[PDB]
């Protein structure tokens, strides 16, 4: 198959929004208790 | 209930839950209530929508298509048919129709029945194979069940990463609550993958490679008859018939 | 081995280790049992759900056709029917059969044993083509085989990924070693694909290739006794079966 | 060289390289040795192990083609036909054996040597189509070559870019200076959706097109030689033969 | 420029700027020089690398063809060919030569003068239909180009988006000037995704309908030279050219 | 999450963009009969009424078919009609067949042609909604002084997404092969046609007419 | 198939805008406006 690569590229890629949206949280829920 | 996907499923399982118990997981650590319910229910709820009623009675047909044992038989009716042909040169027609009268092969015992009709050549090849179509198109439709149970079970993975996704921007009063939300996220998109790629596409690929021998015995048993219409002579139809099987 | 192989494994290992390597590592760092475990495992289950257990006893013959060197023999065979040719003009069709009788190649030997015994030239076009296209088959399922296996690969790495991950959300307390642990997660996925791309679909690429090969051989000796029973000069057959000889 | 390579070639640099470079960046942030390496080595790889080594050789011969200029000589072949035919009618066809002797066009002279040998139309018609189903085939062969090469570089790509996350991740102690690393690891994927999309599926593509343009001369020769035994008046060569050429 | 197309543009104009603006928006910020550069810097490459230089001069003539009004004269010539057919019937089809001596159609004209000099039905059809072969074949490479336009156009776009993606990670640093890098990524997005879809694989899709309609028509044509060979009376002519005409 | 405004203008406005620059002004005005014949009774009358053209096999060669043309005034439909007028006196066999076999030809382009604009707006359909979610993102990189719309503002930019991906898979498709099923139908009463104007050629076997017929019926 | 080539840009898109998110939030309100204004120039007036 041609496109054999994007499947991969979209796994990779949502773990790593996961990771940003994770830390996002992290960054407002610390900037609210200091 | 067949060797093949017996020792794939003990592979599977020693694989998966073995990778994750020797880096120190715990096996209740995988289930997850609501991952199960987006995925597994998902994937029902889609398949139901998606094909009418009758379809999803096929799917028992189709499990038992799959895990079919193998089935030797092909040998017995390429000796059949060859003793038949050499009927057909030494002997009336008549001996064909008495001798097959009782066969156990539906298909073989149709098209004698047509030769000893004296039915055109063109006439005989075109109704049996409008049989072999029919027959191939019935596996066709319990192997796509199973191709879109594939498809829709990753789907419900990335429905459950969203859920995931919602539940930490909207709701956090401290970090530990942070792990107990982003779980779902993880597991979903574990089950979505894994459901799909062991359980569905498996039993789809192997509903086809099934099909694809049911109907290589019947093109045998079709050139047989056709065979036997032109009159050939016995050696020459063990060597055609002889080319089907490995 | 094929030379090819060997100098694309090495040029791979090369390549992946040396760009390692150079960015800055140690290759103890990229060794995990429990992601080798996850994807190798995984896929062997799925392969094996996948197929009936008769073709995955095929598969050992599967590498013997990839990696065989290329004997090429071809040219020896294109002069010996053309010398059948000469002897089939003056001496009659009996001649082919003392001729043939000790050929190592037992798909021309059957073709001459058609051609002596008479039969009509659609017959023995028909039986011949009817075992070129029974290996075309053989050949087709063994690369399935491996096609199959590259494409479960990669999404066992992310089962294997997603496992890691869980684990590490059980630890998100510490955020000193949150990254280092992150790292070993991903090994999974740099097997799944590594995996895949180098050994399972170049070993299918090259078991297609080298059907392809040995499918023209068969249609030139397809052409030769076709040509033989003809009666064409031996001018004219040289320039027919020429045309598939690169 | 080819014109509208070395133009789209000019252009792929600037649009990759102008655009990083417009909005603020570095060459020296864009070109990464350890990224090439992966990606291009690990092509090179697979390539290798997908194919038996005579396949390679031929890669040469594959941008040959691909570049070729188009001097072309279909206008002056034409001629040759229809005079040849023209003589063919008057003088009988001996003539033809004096004439074309010399004719640069293989094919051609090998069409017009087997109707002076009197042979049948259909039996001309039979090995002259298998000269251009031959050279239909060795074109595709090449095609394939690149095409291949297109599909594992952007997989390579992310083989880099896993590989260069691991690093990063690992010696991670903090969430300081990780956006530069991370960033760098990316330039991996860069390289193999930039190679594969620009250098590779279009020398595939402009193999494909140009094999076709050589086909359709070989075509019109086919015509030629076949109106040429019929001895049709040349006015109604001409017409025929001019519906191929553009 | 077709009334269709001239209503389908101010329909996409109107419903993507309409939709921005009215939510809120400035026209100004939907123009970003380096998405333009890497998308259409991109497309334009990767079809030149792709195609030979004479194919890309045609790419005037596929426009021409696609936005040519329909000032069909196939009612016309329905007329024509079926008077000629009755003058051939109470005159000798030499005078059909004065009747088609000059026509706007040279595909009329000539299959006309094939029919006055005499020739033979098979051959006449033959030479007609590769007259309309090539025109098939003409049309099919028009719309070639579009087509590939529209594939290389969004896969450029995520070449721009993973250059995005490292420039704005680039900067994580320093977070304080990433206001232009963030919108390359969604506008070269917005660029690959729009063109492909409103532009190219329209273009494309109108090429092949008006080439269709063309083909008919030459298919007309040739139904009425061959009647008019025949000598039908007018009735039935008149009866099977228009099942042409819708 | 109802009628956004904008998504639909972008949505359905550019499928309608993209569907008039693909197709030449007259294949667009025939829109108007697709959805007819997508949407029309199972009118599978004929089919049945075949008695009524078996009728017509013994009656045609029993006596003159002089009387047929005025006979068969009544539309049982075109194509048949106009079949008996050729059969009468003045076509050979070859022809005849020719002629009314291009008919059927010509139907077929006809009903294709129209479930072409459907399939192709279902394919431009769900791309357009991608171009609808992007200036929903867009929108959002303008306006993030705040710190809660950065939830709902996502979610409504999706939006667009699904009204394209909604609307080719129920509206579009579905009227595609709504068309293509019914026209296949209407092919095989012409061949039934067909075949009793061949068979009102060949003899005056009404029964024997039934077998040929009968085939035709599935 | 187009979607994959899609669905591979839309979420690429996603994570841009995130990693945006979460640099600007180590920020201080002063830095943060000036970012926050600037873009809400291009595409809003
Ligand atoms: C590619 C993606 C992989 C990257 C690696 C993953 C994370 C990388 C590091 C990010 C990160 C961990 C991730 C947390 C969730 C994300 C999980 C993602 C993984 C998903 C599978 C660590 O980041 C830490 O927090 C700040 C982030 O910069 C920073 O703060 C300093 O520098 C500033 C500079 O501007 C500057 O203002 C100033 O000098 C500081 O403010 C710290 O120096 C830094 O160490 C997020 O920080 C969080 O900080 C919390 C308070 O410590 C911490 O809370 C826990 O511990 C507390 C005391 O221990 C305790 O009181 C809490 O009760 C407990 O709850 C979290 O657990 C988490 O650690």
């Amino acid at each position: 198959p041609h496109d054999r690569w994007m499947i991969t590229y979209a796994d990779l890629i949502t773990l790593l929004l996961i990771f940003f949206v994770m830390m996002y949280a992290m960054s407002r829920l610390d900037a609210s208790k200091y | 209930m067949d060797i093949a996907t017996l020792i794939g499923l003990i592979a599977g399982a020693v694989a998966i839950i073995g990778g994750f118990l020797w880096e120190g997981g715990q096996i209740t650590g995988l289930f997850q209530g609501t991952a199960a319910l987006i995925v597994f229910g998902g994937t029902i709820a889609a398949v139901l929508i998606s094909y009418p009623m009758h379809r999803i009675r096929t799917l028992p047909a189709g499990i038992k298509l799959a895990f079919k044992p193998n089935r030797s038989e092909v040998n017995e009716w390429l000796e059949d048919i060859v003793e038949m042909s050499m009927v057909a040169r030494r002997e009336g027609v008549l001996a064909l129709e008495q001798k097959v009268l009782d066969h156990p092969n539906i298909f073989l015992r149709e098209g004698i029945q047509l030769v000893v009709d004296g039915t055109d050549q063109p006439i005989v090849r075109q109704i049996m194979e409008l049989d072999i179509d029919a027959k191939e198109q019935e596996h066709d439709n319990y192997a796509k069940l199973f191709e879109s149970a594939g498809s829709y079970a990753p789907t419900m993975g990335i429905i459950g990463t969203v859920m995931g996704l919602i539940q930490v921007l909207g709701h956090l009063t401290d970090p530990s609550q942070l792990g107990p939300s982003i779980a779902v996220a993880f597991i979903a998109t574990l089950y979505g993958v894994a459901s799909a790629n062991l359980i569905f596409l498996p039993i789809a690929s192997k509903i086809r490679a099934k099909s694809a021998e049911e109907i290589l015995v019947m093109e045998m048993i079709l050139e047989g008859v056709l065979s036997v219409q032109n009159g050939d002579n016995a050696l020459l139809v063990r060597k055609k018939l002889n080319t089907y099987i490995t």
